[PDB]
């Protein structure tokens, strides 16, 4: 509920404006990969996930 | 210091399993298996450690801005947040990231290796440092441990302790990452660790030999030989002294270290009694197997313990050394035994060498360094062999036993890496273009006619 | 992925006056068929593709649950979009509007499906091998658009406009000897 | 970190030959903040405060200058191809007259070996491409005015209006030597082709002269303070005969 | 699930690219090849399942 309540935000930068920008997009990316226990760690944790 | 560029480096990490620190090194072969492998160093006062391998050198270090304008078509210090190109000083093959699973990660998990990568997408690798108490721009120096990221997969170099054994990758997260100055820029006409030569009694032609192969006796048997090995691989013989940093350091006279041949890998001692025995990478304790050099056999106090960091002082030159060599342990002065009768003096000529109580003052070995790719071809000698002799006794393991619809054999069968490295070889023997130039044809020719040599002087056939 | 899916569209026909809450998949999946519009592979007919535009007929005919025009543009222009991927392949899907459509006079929904049943005589132009019944019925389609409309519905323009079409690569003595069709 | 920042921005344009407006413009406020700077460490120690020197000899400063020197070279010689950027080109200019400026009051005729001289060797050698590339630059476009009125310059001049084309200046500065084919193409890129028949020599001549003649005397000043307070350094004397 | 849904979303919105540049491009490529590294195919589908 709280990274559902989080990421709509982060979609709102990206939405209407239609195919959004990538220096926003890399470097968003790149902090969350960076930090994979911001995913699911059910999906993406540190082991069989 | 500081790593300059143009230099030969090591990577260096640890990493406990057992309660107990243990430093891990990486290194890769190239032919066979483009994968890497993680190299245990910590046991050098008990067991050498193969140390040709992992060492790996520079080429350019710069912005990646710089990467981006050289992507779209001097001599330097190494800095922070810069990209980095590694070359495999044997096999000539880039390190860079991959695109291939293990260990069940089901992920990015990206087996690190190395091939001929010189395009520079994935090759290069971003350089930071490790903590705050450094930063970017700072020049960065020696002994530091450092995170390294990939330029394509933007992943840290991994250290995966997965789910099996310890393993390496570019999967999940950092780990330290150092850097050894293993060598840097020797000097001209003399030695350092790593190197190998032929090794001359006498003055005109004689020199160190073992038994040929497709013997019984194992080749535990060293000799001495006049004019025809002398261009062959049994003659060829590494060095390395006992420490793991600056082991490409000039080493002295009366300096410690180990002696390796080449093509078995196999190292020399006096165990008990068996006189100049060639011994395995097991048995070899630094005290059997720990050598010195020796300007004469006279007895001198042995107190030459002065530790070194740097390149060190030069003295060394080839063909006017004329060296001798103590035991550490037993003093003993290598020298032919002079044992002969008749007939095999008047048929094979062939000593023993043995570390003799006194010796013969005519040992006198004077030195012709080998700085060509036969070294490259050696190498690959001593992979092949230790990769065929294997595989067909795993073939062997399930000759005599026709199985059922059940377990077919017992242990595994080694497929893939010797089919890399069959086309590996076919590739490498493989003859000059009909088209080129008649000069480079003939010598190209020429190289490759001796390789062909080369492979029966360890058989390599039969 | 239409294999997959086909029968999640089957459930999407559920609307009488009983689902009533179900909309937001329907206008969901309003939104994720335009990537079938951008795509014109899956020529040979292997899969059922009758039950596929079938679903698509009776879903655009489907107005008595969420509908919301705009979504019924878009789904109309899934229908008219799909003739440029076919080989002339559902017969299910030619002879379903000669059960339903054809035999509609233009009362309500039929008029968009008239004009989307104008492009396949854009083919037949020198082209559609004919089926029998087929090429028995549409003759019917003709003659009641061209009297229906002239007499028994509406004579106004843009209602005529709607389906004022020929459809006919017709041949030039006769064309079929089914049953006696002496009147209908 | 300003200037390892400016040679980022210089990699980036490093890939066209022509640059942005607002680019240039953003450069030349950049450049003016340098130009403070270096007033500034000038006014330090021009007047020696010794203890300030010998900091500096130790600083990180070796590490700035050159790689300053190194984007000067790659962007004054990409800079130099045409008109409309000669502006940006005398602003670089004046920033490479107060960093010689700044170089030459850190010695403030200092004692032979006082490791001033040596630092700045060392620097200088590491950055010897750059150093031959500016070097070139200087000893190159310096004789816009020595060919002025020499005769196998004027031998194919062929306008009587006087107003001569360009391929007046490739035939009789080829033809005629201490020149040299790529300073004669680019010269020409830098000239104004106006379809090859006018170049008004005489103030193409007069704008490109002025700034090269005081950066020039600087360096030479310096170059010649570098070897009589130091000999017995060859490196130096590859340096001294370029 | 709807907080996987907005994950997906956003990285749906958070495109690499679109058919402007990934002909004419291979950064966003590589975004696309971490992307792709990271989540598989064979899953979403089993997820319309």
């Amino acid at each position: 509920c709280g990274g559902e309540r989080y990421l709509d935000f982060l979609r709102f930068a990206v939405f209407v404006n239609g195919e959004s920008v990538e220096e926003n997009a890399n470097v968003v990316v790149r902090l969350l990969i960076r930090k994979p226990e911001c995913f699911g760690p059910a999906l993406r944790g540190e082991g069989g996930s | 210091q500081f790593l300059r560029t143009d230099d030969e480096v090591v990577l260096q990490c640890s990493a406990t399993v057992l309660k107990e620190q243990l430093k891990l090194c990486l290194a890769a072969e190239g032919f066979g298996n483009r994968l890497c492998f993680l190299e245990p160093t910590s046991n050098a006062q008990n067991v050498p450690p193969d140390l040709a391998i992992c060492c790996f050198t520079l080429e350019q270090s710069l912005s990646v801005r710089a990467l981006q304008e050289m992507l779209a078509n001097g001599h330097r210090t190494l800095l922070y947040g810069h990209a980095i190109l590694l070359r495999h000083a044997h096999s000539r093959m880039y390190l860079s990231c991959l695109t291939t699973s293990r260990s069940m990660t089901d992920k990015l998990a990206f087996d690190v290796g190395l091939q001929e990568d010189a395009t520079g997408e994935a090759c290069w690798w971003t350089m930071h440092p490790a903590s705050k108490q450094r930063s970017e721009g700072e020049k960065v120096c020696v002994g530091d441990d450092l995170i390294l990221v990939s330029v394509s997969s933007e992943r840290y170099l991994h250290l995966s302790t997965a789910s099996g054994e310890l393993q390496v990758d570019a999967s999940f997260m950092q780990t330290l990452w150092n850097m050894n100055p293993i060598c840097s820029c020797c000097e001209e006409g003399y030695v350092t660790g790593g190197h190998v030569l032929r090794l001359f009694h006498g003055h005109m032609d004689e020199c160190l030999t073992i038994s040929a192969a497709d013997s019984d006796d194992q080749r535990r048997l060293v000799y001495y030989e006049g004019g025809a090995v002398c261009t062959h691989a049994r003659s060829l013989w590494r060095l390395e002294p006992l420490r793991i940093s600056w082991s490409g350091s000039h080493l002295r006279w009366g300096q410690p270290l180990r002696i390796r041949h080449v093509t078995t890998g196999r190292y020399l001692a006096l165990t008990e009694d068996q006189g100049l025995v060639v011994v395995d990478a097991c048995k070899a304790h630094t005290k059997a197997t720990s050598f010195c050099f020796r300007v004469s056999k006279e007895k001198l106090d042995t107190a030459p313990k002065r530790d070194v960091e740097g390149m060190g002082p030069p003295e060394i030159k080839y063909g006017e050394s004329l060296c001798f060599v103590q035991h550490v342990a037993s003093g003993l002065w290598l020298t032919y035994a002079a044992p002969d009768p008749k007939a095999l003096r008047l048929g094979v000529l062939k000593k023993k060498a043995i570390l003799h109580q006194e010796g013969h003052m005519d040992d006198a070995l004077f030195l012709t360094r080998c700085q060509q790719e036969e070294s490259q071809a050696a190498r690959m000698i001593h992979s092949t062999a230790g990769l065929y002799n294997q595989f067909i006794k795993g073939l062997d393991s399930f000759s005599g036993k026709p199985r059922g619809s059940g377990p077919p054999a017992g242990p595994a069968l080694p497929i893939e890496a010797v089919i890399l490295s069959l086309q590996d070889l076919i590739g490498y023997f493989e003859p000059p273009s009909e088209e080129l130039q008649h000069e480079e044809k003939q010598s190209k020719l020429r190289s490759l006619r001796n390789r062909q040599s080369l492979f029966q002087e360890e058989g390599m056939l039969s | 992925h239409v294999l997959d899916v086909g029968f999640l569209p089957d459930m999407r026909a559920a609307a009488s006056l009983d689902t009533a809450t179900f909309s937001t998949t329907e206008m969901a999946l309003a939104l994720n068929r335009y990537l079938c519009l951008a795509v014109l592979p899956l020529i040979t007919k292997c899969a059922p593709l009758f039950a596929g535009t079938e679903h698509r007929a009776i879903m655009v005919d489907s107005m008595l649950h969420t509908v919301y025009r705009l979504s019924r543009g878009r789904s109309l222009t899934k229908a008219q979009r799909d003739v440029i991927e076919d080989c002339l392949m559902a017969l299910c899907r030619y002879i379903r509007p000669s059960m339903l459509q054809h035999l509609l006079r233009r009362l309500v929904f039929d008029v968009p499906i008239l004009n989307e049943f104008a492009k396949m005589p854009l083919k037949l132009l020198t082209n559609h091998y004919e089926r029998c019944w087929k090429y028995y019925c549409l003759p019917t389609g003709w003659a009641n658009f061209g009297v229906t409309s002239e007499e028994e519905l509406h004579l106004t323009r843009k209602l005529f406009w709607g389906i004022f079409d020929s459809l006919a690569h017709k041949k030039y003595d006769q064309e079929l000897y089914r049953m006696a069709m002496p009147c209908l | 970190r300003l200037q390892e920042s400016i040679s980022d921005f210089y990699w980036y344009y490093s890939g066209k030959d022509v640059i942005e407006e607002q680019g240039k413009r953003n450069f030349s406020k950049a450049m003016s903040v340098a130009k403070q700077v270096f007033n500034s460490l000038t006014e330090y120690i021009q007047g020696p405060c010794t203890g300030n020197q010998q900091s500096l000899a130790h600083s990180r400063l070796w590490d700035a200058v050159v790689g300053f020197l190194h984007v000067f070279a790659h962007m004054m010689m990409k800079l130099a191809q045409d008109s409309s950027q000669i502006e940006l080109l005398k602003e670089l200019l004046d920033l490479q007259k107060d960093m010689v400026v700044m170089l030459l009051s850190l010695l403030e005729g200092n004692v032979v070996n006082g490791m001033i001289a040596r630092q700045m060797v060392d620097m200088l050698v590491e950055s010897s491409s750059n150093v031959e590339m500016i070097l070139k630059f200087f000893d190159m476009f310096l004789k816009l005015k020595d060919i002025v009125g020499s005769e196998a310059f004027q031998d194919y001049v062929t306008d009587p209006r006087g107003l001569i084309s360009k391929k007046d200046f490739q035939k009789a500065m080829d033809s005629q030597k201490q020149f040299t084919g790529p300073e004669i193409q680019f010269l020409l890129s830098c000239s104004e082709a106006d379809e090859n028949e006018m170049i008004n020599f005489e103030e193409f001549a007069n704008r490109f002269q002025e700034p090269a003649r005081d950066i020039g005397f600087n360096v030479a000043v310096l170059l010649t303070n570098l070897s009589e307070h130091v000999p017995h350094d060859p490196r130096l004397r590859n340096f001294l005969e370029l | 699930m709807s907080f996987y849904a907005a994950l997906i979303d956003l990285l749906g919105r958070c495109a690499p690219e679109m058919h402007l540049i990934q002909a004419g491009k291979g950064e966003a490529l590589r975004i696309r090849a971490i992307l792709r590294s990271l989540v598989p195919l064979d899953d979403l589908v089993g997820i319309i399942s």
